[PDB]
């Protein structure tokens, strides 16, 4: 199994500020065939998932520019260059490489 | 199935009906390139293919001896010595759905060219420029199969067509509704020559 | 698969003596109380076939000139079938008749005969009468075009024509239950046609298949243990020759004379 | 990263010759959709030529007979024969990649061609 | 095919919803890619596939409609979303565009 | 499919030993027999519940009827103090027995 | 695009029940699809994946044997078999597709796209 | 034949990896193949099998879904493919001939030539 830890627990970040979310593996996740097989997605208050960070540093279709992904091997940072209002709720990271899929326990980007 | 990965059946060793094809008045195509479709009841042939595939009104077009565009050449290719019946018909009440019918495919991004007669059926990531991606789907690196979207409200050229391509090859012939025969009487007949 | 078992044996030919055989029905028509004079492929009267026997079972890869006469004693169903074919190999199409206990398979692909084909035999305790035919003919079989199933075509002796002429492959066989020693009989029969395959490839070499049996099993050699049980076959070769065939009055050859045998039957 | 640059259009006699250039850096020519697309002064975009990856060829009916798509491996370059030059071929051509579905994703930044 | 846009020459301030209509005569239902070009300038995609954004582009763009009837929606004015936005016919054979609406930021 | 193995019998040297090997209408079935001296790969001494390969002396006999299947030994000596695997195949699955140990003092 | 989650509701322990994803809008006849569960106020945990034409089915081991998955690639639809539920279970599931259609985008990997989720309650 | 086995090694589990039982002769293309593990406190498992042609292959209950058998006639070599290793996996494994055929005829003949295993180990 792999298991991730991600930190910190929460980030209250007031609206304009920017935050950095960090999640580790516990192995590797590197060059399946070169990429970062890590993953980020934010669950936004009582609605569903959808991808911010695929490949570690890279984001899918139509996510804010704001967003960005760095780290490689073990420890992995999202970068969002400023909070505002519509960005609260948790983020998840997973590890897509193997079979046995798990997700962070869920840090709140939240307005303090 | 698919203009791609379109079904062939070979067909020998059998009796065959050619009148039910010629008579049946439901086909938007019926071009024969070797004999005659009338007359296509009494030669002889060996294997007779039947490539079965969906594709668009405009795409009957590339189903064609020596033709360009997404189904020629990349798809399916018709030989220019085709020497059988291309039969096309719509099928915008069977293979037509509200939203898009995206189970029917079609290859777009190919490397080359197609060669008559050959299923394309490399489903791999297919590098358009020169990014190395290893087998992932992004930019310079997209799936080559591309969906279909045939909807009651696509026009004809959008609309989906059953295309039953009758390629020919001594095992099939007729013909001349073979009057019933008669006894005791001398009388003219045509005993199978 | 293809297990090879032709180590060494090297034997000279044997050649028995076809006296009165392997005369077909050449033709399409019934003929009444009438001498018919025929120009086709005939094995000679009198002439020397070369002989197989157990010995085990050289089985050998015999040429197919114009058409072969085959036949077998084989008081066991061991004679099982025939892999005609130009090579033998891939790149080339090739006919292989199997008969199994009941059913006869016709397949005419590309296939990659081994260099000794034969189909191993093996009887369950269960049921005995169960005969697990496994193949050791081909290694690939792919790409073909001809596939006929009907009833097995096969001390109970064999005789067959076959004949590749125009495209078209013709068998010609007659079953009779004999009493004689070892080698073929004197009294007349007369072959009748089985089926006429459209196969339409080139032959020129065959080979018979054979059904064995693992006797015993040393660990490491998968060639220990195939006895051939026991069983003699036959192969004679047709030549173009005139016959003067007597039709009975139901139209069946009951008697004939070769040309340029002898100077009486000329 | 993904660049077109061409070159070869200028003032031209009518029903003279010419020819485009259209390099690439990035994107392979020899195995993409390349099209010429036309832009009149005072008008809008309008299609021209397309060649496709296996190297088959289109041009439009006001272009047919006249103008001529051709290409090179060597240099990873793009070239449109101009010939039978009218007044209507006053016009900026961009070349750009086709893939289907997806629309025109990169450009090229255009060249004048002016007949008189 | 013949595409239509409507209407040519269109007019707002700031922070205006606006909704620019390429009209398809007969019915594509899902080509369309949505081209504007600034004055003088190379176009770019905005919405392919008549309903999903281009990477890139940014979020207050939308596209909408599918069939014979399309639209391109723009949630909330800039002073520099000024431009020709063109309509085009993908999976087509002459890529048929659009006339062009020039908006302008008035 | 289970085949029941005691898990271990002996005897004295230069005995007769027995071995048995349980399975449901086992006795319908082709049952074969392996010998693992311990850090050695197995070999097979007893297939078709009758029949001995080459190689193997006489006195490894085995025989099959019921629900049982049973290999004798007679005159075991000192290497004969292995694991013995009674194997079955039923339904295309290569099913092993639990392995009797065979201890001679 | 549309993810239609049906079935589900309150099922009983031990119990059996069948959960259907309805997609709609994309081909799904060359994209894999996951299955998510997520327990109340317990974080995203993973169940299933599929591959574009079954046969390649991938399991967590809470769900070894008990729970199994499939597709009708004709109706454009994602099941999910459940057999003696248990009080963990009891969640909110989503039906996800793999972002991609290629090899090495692993059936297991990236979701692009979620759906509303059904909630499986397992009580009495 | 005389058969060589090589792959084992030190992965965690869920890793992969590639077994492979090489042939010294070419008789290897008249043996089915069988898989066999052997653990490190107890005796054999059967793992897999293939025919002589290649064509049947068979799993164990517990291992389908994640291994995969293939070989090459005309390489001589036999292989197994070896993913999801899982916590139970580590093990010595055995490449066995069979003898027959097919799988019609496994039940006649029995498992004759061994190679030296190959030792794989799973661990964290």
């Amino acid at each position: 199994d792999i298991v991730m830890t991600q930190s910190p627990l929460s980030l209250p970040v007031t609206p304009g500020e920017p935050a950095s979310i960090s999640c580790r593996s516990s192995q590797s996740l590197l060059h399946s065939n070169g990429y970062l097989y890590l993953d980020w997605y934010l669950q936004k208050p009582g609605q569903s998932p959808q991808l911010l960070i695929y490949l570690g540093s890279n984001r899918a279709s139509g996510v804010p520019d704001r967003f960005s992904g760095s780290g490689s091997g073990t420890d992995f940072t999202l970068k969002i260059s400023r909070v505002e209002a519509e960005d609260v709720g948790v983020y998840y990271c997973m590890q897509a490489l193997q079979t046995p899929g798990t997700f962070g326990q869920g840090t709140r980007l939240e307005i303090k | 199935a698919s203009v791609y990965a379109w079904n062939r059946k070979r067909i020998s060793n059998c009796v065959a009906d050619y009148s039910v094809l010629y008579n049946s008045a439901s086909f938007s195509t019926f071009k024969c390139y070797g004999v005659s479709p009338t007359k296509l009841n009494d030669l002889c042939f060996t294997n007779v293919y039947a490539d079965s595939f969906v594709i668009r009104g405009d795409e009957v077009r590339q189903i064609a001896p020596g033709q360009t565009g997404k189904i020629a050449d990349y798809n399916y290719k018709l030989p220019d010595d085709f020497t059988g019946c291309v039969i096309a018909w719509n099928s915008n009440n069977l293979d037509s759905k509200v939203g898009g019918n995206y189970n029917y495919l079609y290859r777009l991004f190919r490397k080359s060219n197609l060669k008559p007669f050959e299923r394309d059926i490399s489903t791999e990531i297919y590098q358009a420029g020169s990014t190395p991606c290893n087998g992932v789907e992004g930019f310079n690196c997209y799936f080559p199969l591309q969906s279909y979207g045939f909807q009651p409200t696509n026009g004809v050229g959008y609309q989906p067509y059953r295309v039953v391509v009758l390629s020919f090859e001594a095992t099939v012939c007729g013909p001349k509704k073979s009057t019933n025969l008669v006894k005791n009487k001398c009388v003219n007949f045509n005993f199978n020559g | 698969q293809c297990v090879n078992l032709t180590t060494r044996t090297q034997l000279p030919p044997a050649y028995t003596n076809s006296f009165t055989r392997g005369v077909y029905y050449p033709d399409k028509v019934f003929r009444s109380s009438v001498l018919h004079s025929t120009q086709d492929l005939f094995l000679p009267f009198f002439s020397n076939v070369t002989w197989f026997h157990a010995i085990r079972f050289d089985n050998p890869v015999l040429p197919f000139n114009d058409g072969v006469y085959f036949a077998s004693t084989e008081k066991s169903n061991i004679i099982r079938g025939w892999i005609f074919g130009t090579t033998l190999d891939s790149k080339t199409q090739s006919l292989l008749i199997v008969n199994n206990a009941t059913n006869v398979v016709i397949k005419v692909c590309e296939f990659q005969f081994c260099n000794d084909p034969f189909l191993g035999v093996y009887y369950h305790k269960n049921n005995k009468s169960w005969m697990e035919s496994e193949f050791r003919v081909y290694s690939s079989a792919n790409n073909c075009t001809f596939e006929y199933v009907s009833q097995p075509f096969l001390k109970n002796l064999r005789e067959f024509v076959f004949k590749n002429i125009d495209g078209y492959f013709k068998i010609y066989s007659k079953h009779t239950p004999i009493n004689l020693v070892r080698d073929l009989p004197q009294g007349f029969s007369a072959l009748e046609p089985l089926v006429d395959l459209p196969i339409g490839i080139n032959i020129t070499r065959f080979q018979t298949l054979l059904a064995l049996h693992r006797s015993y099993l040393t660990p490491g050699d998968s060639s220990s243990g195939w006895t051939a049980g026991a069983a003699a076959y036959y192969v004679g070769y047709l030549q173009p020759r005139t016959f003067l065939l007597k039709y009975n009055e139901n139209g069946t050859i009951t008697d004939a004379v070769d040309c340029a045998l002898d100077p009486l039957s000329e | 990263e993904v660049q077109l640059v061409e070159s070869g259009g200028g003032l031209i006699q009518p029903g003279g010759s010419l020819r485009l250039s259209c390099a690439a850096s990035g994107i392979i020519v020899s195995s993409n959709y390349m099209t010429w697309v036309r832009q009149a002064p005072g008008k809008g975009l309008e299609w021209v030529s397309v060649i496709y990856s296996g190297g088959s060829t289109f041009y439009a009916d006001s272009v047919k007979g006249r103008f001529t798509i051709s290409r090179d491996k060597s240099k990873n370059t793009l070239y449109l024969q101009m010939s039978s030059l009218r007044a209507e071929d006053t016009a900026v051509y961009y070349c750009a990649r086709d893939l289907g579905p997806y629309g025109m994703d990169v450009w090229g930044q255009g060249t004048t061609v002016t007949v008189s | 095919i013949q595409l239509t846009q409507s209407p040519s020459f269109l007019s707002a301030s700031v922070g205006d919803r606006v909704t620019i209509t390429c009209r398809a005569s007969q019915g594509i239902s899902s080509d369309l890619a949505w081209y504007q070009q600034k004055p003088g300038k190379a176009p770019n995609l905005l919405i392919y596939a008549a309903s999903t954004l281009q990477s890139g582009v940014p979020s207050r763009f939308s596209g909408s409609g599918s069939g014979t009837d399309f639209t391109l929606t723009i949630s909330s004015l800039q002073p520099e979303d000024f431009a020709t936005y063109y309509c085009q016919q993908l999976n087509s054979d002459l890529y048929t565009f659009g006339q062009g609406t020039k908006l302008e930021i008035k | 499919y289970e085949l029941t193995q005691p898990p271990s019998v002996s005897v004295s040297p230069g005995q007769t030993a027995t071995i048995t090997c349980s399975g449901d209408k086992l006795g319908d079935k082709y049952a074969c027999w392996y010998q693992q001296r311990p850090g050695q790969s197995p070999v097979l001494v007893i297939y078709q519940d009758s029949k001995r390969p080459s190689g193997i002396p006489e006195r490894f006999s085995g025989s099959n009827s019921g629900n049982t299947a049973t290999l004798t030994i007679g005159g075991t000596q000192a290497m004969d103090e292995a694991a013995y695997f009674c194997q079955a195949w039923d339904s295309n699955t290569g099913v092993f027995g639990g392995g009797t140990k065979l201890t001679v003092l | 695009v549309q993810l239609l989650e049906s079935g589900g509701g309150v099922v009983q322990p031990g119990g059996s029940l069948r959960l259907s994803c309805a997609a709609s809008g994309f081909a799904f006849t060359t994209y894999a699809m996951n299955w998510v569960r997520q327990a109340p106020g317990r974080g995203l945990e993973w169940v299933s994946a599929i591959s574009d034409g079954g046969g390649s089915a991938y399991y967590a081991d809470s769900v070894k044997g008990r729970f199994t998955i499939s597709r009708d690639n004709s109706k454009n639809t994602l099941y999910l078999q459940m057999n003696s539920l248990r009080a963990e279970d009891t969640a909110v599931y989503y039906c996800a597709k793999t972002r991609g259609r290629g090899l090495y985008d692993y059936v297991w990997g990236s979701k692009d796209y979620w759906g509303q989720g059904t909630l499986v309650t397992v009580s009495s | 034949v005389q058969l060589v086995e090589s792959g084992g090694g030190l992965v965690k589990p869920g890793g992969s990896l590639r077994l492979s039982c090489a042939a010294s002769e070419f008789t290897f293309s008249s043996y089915s193949m069988n898989w066999v593990r052997q653990a490190p406190g107890k005796g054999l498992e059967w793992v897999s099998s293939i025919s002589s042609s290649g064509s049947q292959i068979y799993y164990a209950d517990s291992v389908k879904g994640r291994f995969t058998i293939s070989r090459d006639n005309a390489k001589k070599s036999l292989y197994l493919q070896m993913n999801s290793l899982r916590v139970e996996d580590t093990a010595v494994y055995y490449c066995a001939t069979n003898g027959g055929a097919h799988s019609s005829t496994w039940s006649f003949y029995g498992m004759d030539v061994w190679g030296q295993g190959t030792t794989v180990t799973v661990s964290s």
